[PDB]
């Protein structure tokens, strides 16, 4: 084991499902019901990769790959060696993740906390419903989505990218990754910053909030403050998570061309389209 | 007498025979339905 | 006869509540796959993207 | 051997209980996925050859 | 419903505050701009006051100078046409020097020069931004964390425009200045060398960017959910833990077996971060120099099958 | 330099990566050592040191100087939690929760549990309070929604416990900290701004019912509030979101 | 084996009851699933 | 004497036993499920 | 060789017990899987070969 | 005696031959199997 | 030489014997998967090519 | 003295047992390696 | 020379000693895979074509 | 050149010491890499074909 303070903060209570049935912790982790849950998911799913990886025939991690049902199947079970094992991985994988979520609520609703963590992961849920279950379903096969290997999901991500030509030039993806660059910059400011302050020029006295705010507006003008960079960051994060979400689902539904061609009704609007000159007169 | 949860050993027993009566009747009729299963398409 | 009556009632909460999570994923789901099927992708169908078929 | 109810004063019974029947399901759901996706034990595709349907 | 302490409910103001003197020049900062309430809804109003030095002054008008560059040039690719201009901006560019110039600097002017010039620009400008975020840190007694960590955008920065250009020995390995061509720069570059998909540093710097969106959405949903304890003063939980801090600690613990502190977790965020531009120019780097073939090259390294 | 390789496949790629291993083992060790700053060594449920403490050992002892002559902070060092915690074990094997022995709210524990800071104020980076009454704020007023000052207070039981009649403001971030409420006895409390919901016609406190605001604990100062009375009050505060559950929704 | 009924004297018998109609329903389901999945055993089609 | 859990002798003992029976049980069970799979279907 | 009893008076009993069934199943599991996958150990394709199953 | 686990020297004692004794029932059933094993399909 | 025991008066005996443990396993697992990987020495292939269980 | 609170004796003590497990894992290995070297040298 | 035991009154034994030993068994490892990597001094192939096993 | 000694009263001992051996073990072993990417010092290579091991 226990911190020097843990001790007043283990009591009885705060569980969803379960009562006092799995009120308890080994080691350092917190057990609950979705405890239990996850366990038995993550135990299942990672048992079952190894057992697609005996039927593979490889052992080397980075060659391990659990492939999805063929398009054939469409969204119906697959044969264990074909598809199933994926299915059945897929399941336990949901399963794990929606008790961890659900788990982390029961420890926010024991230390008497937000539920601002289970929140911002299921975000993170949500994203990866959407590459496995959402849009496969939308566009009618389980062989849409990726494969469970280190290197294969990869090539996944390379096909589906390539099947829209460029995929730099889906929108949304443009609004993810400029959400996921910023984020970047961000943790790493404010790192930088809280360190700086805490860690002064050898000798010196600990900084206050004061010098932190002191400090960006010397350099850029403006401080957001010690509130509002914990705020900006949960939202930087969770905007990149729904517009990656929102790009993946708008591509292969709705949007089945080269994402390039788009961006040809900015440049084909009445006023400006026949002027010639520039790039596309 | 070993109790964690507050059941006296006469409350666990009536509660354990309410709990086993149920479970063999559910047994029971899940039997019926392999049975039934059985007949109109074995699995053997 | 109270006790078999306490002893159903957990147990179909239990049921209960897990059947409404799984009615309520498949709800979802169905809905999907209705938004799916009256858009153009059966005319637009994507390639496959792994090397199984 | 016959020492080996001491394990009952060192771990709680709630605790190894809980963890043992987490343990048994798991490994049951195991057998019988590895034993379903082997072709020469899949009941269910025996059957299936055996009586034609298929 | 439940206050989320995202938005804040009501707004104060007072008189603006000017800020720490320290070591500071105080006559090269200047005065306090507006409040923004838009702006205070989510963080702070005031605006200002900024620091104006020497080096700031270097760095204004390197950058000035850098986007008036970019900017005459796409004036001079519409034809000097508004309607035009704006049809097409993020179609305009301002490319390195053709391969056949290789690291010369007699390119034309529309065939490389004004690219070379806008580069040397642009070159002034960050270098003379990393001197002004190491010196404001030294003027108030801080330790030099931003700039240790600018450096680390600035080595990617460097590799795709500098140092990797010099080393494959052309300025037309570098990247061009525009919104589409430099995404057909990035493109081009995963294409010619394999696939960078199998780069392992190009794996690597994606692992730190998406543990940085992991560990910042983390701390940030941590830091809002231990608020109601004063947990946004961070310093202070630093110098005399509260029940804010533990709690975010034993959230953790009990979550993942394992908690950081107030301190170590800011150490977590700073390395987490620069790892992504750090491993990211190692692998621009090795790519045309050392690896010509990612795909091949994992291939032989255990990566892909063969 | 392409397919240029010292021995097997090792060219300046493998060699740069397997470098990269190397280094990203010894900063983990750094990381998660710097984070054993707090809470080390660990013990058992009744205080004595534990046989396991990990496998990081305990870093080297590092000083802060703080800011305005309030000392100095060595970490890792000697705990202070030394206060009683009215807690009895619910088992005699480890790992299974403590439950109060009393009255949990008043007592400190659990989710309402408080840690023993300095019993002095925060100071800005001027050495003045950092937080302050906006009335004796100089300056200081309301610039942007709605107004929580003469507002009534309704507990989570849906009955009025008070009213606002000031707004604690943090003046270097100038923001509202802590909305002050007079109860019917005529004393005051504070009440963190994230745990009220300010509405058109009255503030909501889901956390407290309204016969737990009398149990705030409350300031020495009617002008000044320090780090362990904020912490008490807001230890309370978060309390009553469990420990206030069966007054709900009436 | 006549002893069982202690198992009510270490777990709490409401909760039991509970998680024990959850794995009954999740398990009916997967099954359900499985045979679903094989062609000689859909019923559906 | 050395009670990490709180359980005497005698309670370990007993608690020892009623385990057993049922490990016993579980035990039987599977052996002639074993035994009627391998008349099934031998695995060697 | 006298004095391994020792061991216990250094490491808890409890959390040795833990690690060493947790090693003990994984190690068990590891060496099964990797039988099942040499062909001339898999027992259930030397049974499918033996008794004529494909 | 000293230790880190507030156990007494004979206190370790009867804890690491209980612990001996079911190691070496583990033991002799895996050295049962490896034979049974090696009779059917040695490995050298 | 004879005073090598004076490594427990500056290393910690627990830290250090889990260290020991972990890292033996590791070495050994990494001895055996290495001499699995070559052929002459892939025992399990060596007695099916020698028995003829191909 | 030293730094982790053993006397000198209990080191001693300490080193014996952990060298005494040490022999014991070292002869089990000898025994192994003459045997695999009779079955197959690798030099 | 015989005044080198001073480098123990700078640097911490522990840390000296830890980083010691990593660094000779990381660098015995690194020896050992090259030496396997050249086909004249993998001693595996070596013994292999000596003996005529693949 | 006889007071070079005062190096050490401006800079600290550790800190010389340690980046002064780090900087020694990158050189040896960048040039030891080298010297084996040149096929013409690559001494396996050298030894190889000097006793026409392969
Ligand atoms: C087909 C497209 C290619 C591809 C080819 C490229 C190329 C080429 C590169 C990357 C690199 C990256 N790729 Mg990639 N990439 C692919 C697919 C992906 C996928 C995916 C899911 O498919 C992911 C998430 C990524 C993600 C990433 C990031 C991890 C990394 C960029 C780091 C960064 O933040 O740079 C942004 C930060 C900088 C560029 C530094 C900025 C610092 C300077 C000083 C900024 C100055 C500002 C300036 C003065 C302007 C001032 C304006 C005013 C202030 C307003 N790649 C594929 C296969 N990718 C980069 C890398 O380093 O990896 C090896 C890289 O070079
Ligand atoms: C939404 C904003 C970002 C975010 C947030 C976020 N993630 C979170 C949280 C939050 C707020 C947590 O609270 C939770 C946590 O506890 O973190 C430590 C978590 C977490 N995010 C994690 C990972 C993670 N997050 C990612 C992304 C993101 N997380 C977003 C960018 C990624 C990416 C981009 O790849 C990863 C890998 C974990 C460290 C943790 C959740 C741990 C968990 O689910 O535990 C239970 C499950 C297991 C122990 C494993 C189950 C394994 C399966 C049964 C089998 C394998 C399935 C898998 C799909 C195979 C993959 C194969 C190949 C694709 C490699
Ligand atoms: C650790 C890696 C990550 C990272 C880190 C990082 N970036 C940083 C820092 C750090 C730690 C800083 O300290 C530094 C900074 O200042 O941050 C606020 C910075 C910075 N990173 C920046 C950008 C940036 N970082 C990026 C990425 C990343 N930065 C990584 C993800 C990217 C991407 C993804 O593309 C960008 C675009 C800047 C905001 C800043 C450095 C700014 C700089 O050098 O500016 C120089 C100026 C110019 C070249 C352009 C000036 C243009 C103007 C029009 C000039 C004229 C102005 C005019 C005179 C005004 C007149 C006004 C009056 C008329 C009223
Ligand atoms: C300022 O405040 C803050 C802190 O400090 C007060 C903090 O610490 C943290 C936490 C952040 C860190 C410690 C930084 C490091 C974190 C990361 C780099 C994120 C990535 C984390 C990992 C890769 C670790 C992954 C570990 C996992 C997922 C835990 C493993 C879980 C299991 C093995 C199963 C758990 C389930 C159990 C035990 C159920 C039990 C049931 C049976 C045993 C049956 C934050 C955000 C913070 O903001
Ligand atoms: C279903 C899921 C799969 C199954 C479960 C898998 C679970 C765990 C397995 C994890 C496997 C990690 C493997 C690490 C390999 C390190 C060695 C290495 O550095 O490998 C290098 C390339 O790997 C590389 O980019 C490795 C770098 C990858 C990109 C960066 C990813 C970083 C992720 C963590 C970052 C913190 C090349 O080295 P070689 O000398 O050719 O090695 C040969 C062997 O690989 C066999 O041919
Ligand atoms: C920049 C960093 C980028 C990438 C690195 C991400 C991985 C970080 C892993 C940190 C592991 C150290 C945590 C740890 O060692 O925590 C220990 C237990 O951790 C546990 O169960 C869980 C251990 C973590 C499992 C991680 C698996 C991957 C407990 O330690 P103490 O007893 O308190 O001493
Ligand atoms: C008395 C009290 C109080 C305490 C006592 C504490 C006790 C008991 C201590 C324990 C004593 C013991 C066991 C000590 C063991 C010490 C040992 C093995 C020391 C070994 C040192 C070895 C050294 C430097 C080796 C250095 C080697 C180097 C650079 C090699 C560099 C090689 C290069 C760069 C070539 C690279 C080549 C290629 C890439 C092809
Ligand atoms: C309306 C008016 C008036 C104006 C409008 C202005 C407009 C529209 C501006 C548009 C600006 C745009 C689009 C900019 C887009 C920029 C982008 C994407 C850049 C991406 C990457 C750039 C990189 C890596 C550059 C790296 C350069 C480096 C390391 C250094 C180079 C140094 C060199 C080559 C010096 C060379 C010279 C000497 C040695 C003397
Ligand atoms: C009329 C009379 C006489 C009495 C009145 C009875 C009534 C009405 C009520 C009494 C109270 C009630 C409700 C009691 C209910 C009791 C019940 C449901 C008990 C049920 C127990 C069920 C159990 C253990 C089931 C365990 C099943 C297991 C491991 C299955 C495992 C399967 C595996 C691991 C393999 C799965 C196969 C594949 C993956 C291919
Ligand atoms: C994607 C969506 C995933 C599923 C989210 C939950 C869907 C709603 O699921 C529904 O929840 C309500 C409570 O709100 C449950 O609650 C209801 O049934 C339970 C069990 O009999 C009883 O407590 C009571 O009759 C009623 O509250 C229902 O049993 C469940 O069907
Ligand atoms: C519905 C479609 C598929 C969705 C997933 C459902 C799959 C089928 C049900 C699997 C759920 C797990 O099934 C259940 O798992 C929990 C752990 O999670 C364990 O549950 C229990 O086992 C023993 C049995 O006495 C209890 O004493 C123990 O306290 C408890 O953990 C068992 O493993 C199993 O009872
Ligand atoms: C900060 C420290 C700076 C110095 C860092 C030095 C790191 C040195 C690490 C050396 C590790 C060598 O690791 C070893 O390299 C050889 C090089 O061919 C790899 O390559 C070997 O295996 C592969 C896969 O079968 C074969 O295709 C290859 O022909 C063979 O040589 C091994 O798979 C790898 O295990
Ligand atoms: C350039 C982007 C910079 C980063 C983002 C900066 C913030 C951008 C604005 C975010 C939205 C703020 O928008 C603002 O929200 C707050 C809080 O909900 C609203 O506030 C209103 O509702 C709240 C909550 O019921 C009341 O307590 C308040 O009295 C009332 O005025 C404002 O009427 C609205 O204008
Ligand atoms: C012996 C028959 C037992 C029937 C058990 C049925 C379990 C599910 C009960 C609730 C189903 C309805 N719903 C939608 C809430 O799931
Ligand atoms: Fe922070």
């Amino acid at each position: 084991a226990l911190l020097s303070f843990e001790q007043k903060y283990r009591v009885p209570g705060g569980t969803l499902v379960g009562g006092n049935l799995f009120d308890f912790w080994v080691g350092p982790f917190y057990v609950g019901f979705f405890g239990v849950a996850t366990f038995f998911f993550a135990a299942l799913g990672i048992i079952l990769i190894a057992w697609s990886a005996v039927l593979q025939g490889t052992w080397n991690p980075q060659l391990i790959s659990v492939y999805p049902p063929a398009l054939e199947y469409g969204l119906g079970g697959a044969p264990l060696a074909k598809g199933g094992l994926w299915q059945i991985i897929t399941i336990c994988a949901t399963g794990a993740f929606v008790s961890w979520a659900l788990r982390e609520v029961e420890i926010c609703r024991k230390l008497g906390i937000g539920y601002h963590i289970p929140f911002a992961f299921a975000f993170a849920i949500l994203a990866y419903l959407t590459l496995v279950l959402f849009r496969p379903v939308m566009m009618g096969a389980w062989g849409y989505a990726f494969p469970y290997g280190i290197w294969t999901h990869l090539d996944w991500v390379s096909n589906t990218g390539y099947t829209y030509g460029n995929f730099h030039y889906n929108p949304a993806h443009m609004i993810a990754i400029s959400f996921f660059f910023t984020n970047a910059l961000a943790l790493a400011l404010h790192g930088a910053l809280v360190l700086s302050a805490a860690n002064p020029e050898k000798g010196k006295e600990m900084r206050t909030p004061d010098h932190e705010d002191t400090f960006f507006r010397d350099l850029v003008g403006y401080s957001i403050g010690t509130l509002g960079i914990h705020r900006l960051g949960l939202l930087l994060s969770l905007s990149a998570v729904f517009f990656s979400a929102l790009c993946m689902i708008i591509t292969g539904t709705i949007w089945f061309d080269q994402w390039v061609d788009w961006w040809q009704w900015w440049v084909k609007l009445p006023w400006w389209a026949n002027i010639p000159g520039g790039i596309n007169g | 007498d070993l109790g964690y949860t507050g059941l006296t050993d006469e409350q666990a027993q009536e509660l354990h025979s309410v709990y086993m009566s149920g479970l063999w009747l559910f047994s029971a009729v899940a039997i019926v339905a392999h049975l039934a299963v059985y007949i109109w398409r074995p699995w053997f | 006869t109270n006790l078999r009556l306490w002893v159903a009632f957990q147990m179909m909460k239990g049921a209960g509540w897990a059947g409404g999570v799984f009615f309520g994923t498949l709800l979802l789901i169905g809905f999907f796959r209705v938004v799916g099927r009256m858009l153009p992708i059966q005319e637009n169908q994507a390639p496959a993207p792994n090397i199984t078929g | 051997m016959s020492k080996f109810y001491k394990i009952w004063m060192i771990f709680d019974p709630r605790r190894v209980f809980v963890a043992q029947g987490v343990f048994l399901f798991l490994l049951a759901v195991m057998i019988h996925l590895i034993l379903l996706s082997t072709p020469s034990y899949n009941w269910l595709e025996i059957s299936a050859a055996k009586y034609n349907r298929v | 419903a439940e206050y989320q302490n995202i938005f804040s409910q009501v707004q104060v103001r007072g008189p603006a505050d000017l800020g720490m003197t320290e070591d500071v020049n105080l006559a090269n900062r200047s005065g306090v701009g507006p409040f923004s309430t838009l702006l205070g809804w989510f963080g702070n109003a005031q605006l200002g006051p900024i620091y104006l030095g020497s080096l700031g002054v270097l760095s204004l008008f390197s950058g000035l100078m850098w986007f008036f560059t970019i900017g005459i040039w796409f004036w001079y690719q519409a034809g000097w046409n508004p309607a035009v201009f704006l049809r097409d901006l993020f179609f305009f560019s301002l490319e390195p020097p053709a391969p056949e110039y290789g690291l010369s600097f007699a390119a034309p002017l529309k065939e490389g020069g004004l690219w070379l010039i806008a580069s040397f620009f642009m070159f002034v400008a960050v270098w003379s931004w990393w001197g002004r975020t190491y010196l404001r840190a030294q003027a108030l007694g801080m330790g030099k964390h931003t700039a240790w960590a600018f450096l680390s955008a600035i080595w990617l920065w460097m590799v795709l425009g500098f140092i990797r250009p010099i080393l494959m020995g052309s300025w037309s390995e570098a990247v061009p200045y525009g919104i589409f061509s430099h995404l057909d720069w990035t493109n081009n570059f995963s294409l010619v060398h394999g696939n960078l998909f199998y780069n392992p540093f190009h794996g690597l710097s994606i692992a730190f960017l998406y543990g940085s969106a992991l560990l910042f959405a983390m701390h940030g949903a941590t830091i809002l959910a231990v608020s109601r304890f004063g947990g946004e003063r961070e310093l202070e939980q630093i110098a005399d833990r509260g029940t804010a801090a533990e709690r975010a600690a034993l959230f953790w613990r009990w979550t993942m077996g394992f908690n950081a502190t107030m301190e170590g977790i800011h150490r977590w965020a700073i390395w987490m971060a620069v790892l992504v531009t750090l491993t990211g120019g190692i692998g621009i780097l090795l790519s045309g120099t050392v690896v010509d073939n990612w795909y091949v090259w994992g291939q032989n390294h255990g990566m892909a099958p063969l | 330099m392409v397919g240029v390789t010292a021995f097997g496949n090792f060219d300046l790629a493998s060699l740069a990566i397997y470098s990269f291993w190397i280094f990203l083992a010894g900063l983990i060790y750094y990381l998660q050592t710097e984070n054993m700053r707090e809470g080390y060594p660990l013990e058992n449920e009744d205080g004595t040191p534990a046989a396991n403490q990990g496998p990081f050992p305990l870093p080297k002892p590092k000083t802060f100087i703080l800011p305005h002559g309030r000392g100095t902070l060595t970490v890792p060092g000697p705990e202070s939690e030394d206060r009683p915690i009215a807690l009895a074990r619910t088992a005699v094997s480890e790992g299974f929760p403590h439950a109060p022995t009393g009255d949990p709210m008043k007592d400190g524990v659990g989710p309402a549990s408080w840690v023993a800071r300095r019993d002095l104020p925060e100071l800005d980076g001027h050495g003045h309070n950092k937080i302050k009454p906006m009335k004796a704020a100089a300056g200081f007023h309301v610039s942007a929604g709605k107004n929580p000052i003469g507002l009534p207070v309704r507990g989570c039981d849906l009955e009025i416990a008070g009213k606002v009649v000031d707004i604690w403001v943090d003046i270097p971030e100038q923001m509202a900290r802590f909305l002050e409420v007079e109860l019917k006895d005529g004393s005051t409390r504070l009440l963190p701004m994230q745990m009220v919901k300010v509405q058109s016609n009255r503030v909501h406190v889901n956390a407290l019912s309204s016969d737990l605001f009398a149990g705030i604990p409350t300031i020495k100062s009617p002008t000044e509030v320090t780090l362990l009375e904020e912490d008490k009050i807001c230890g309370y505060v978060a309390g009553g979101l469990m420990y206030a559950a069966p007054k709900r929704k009436s």
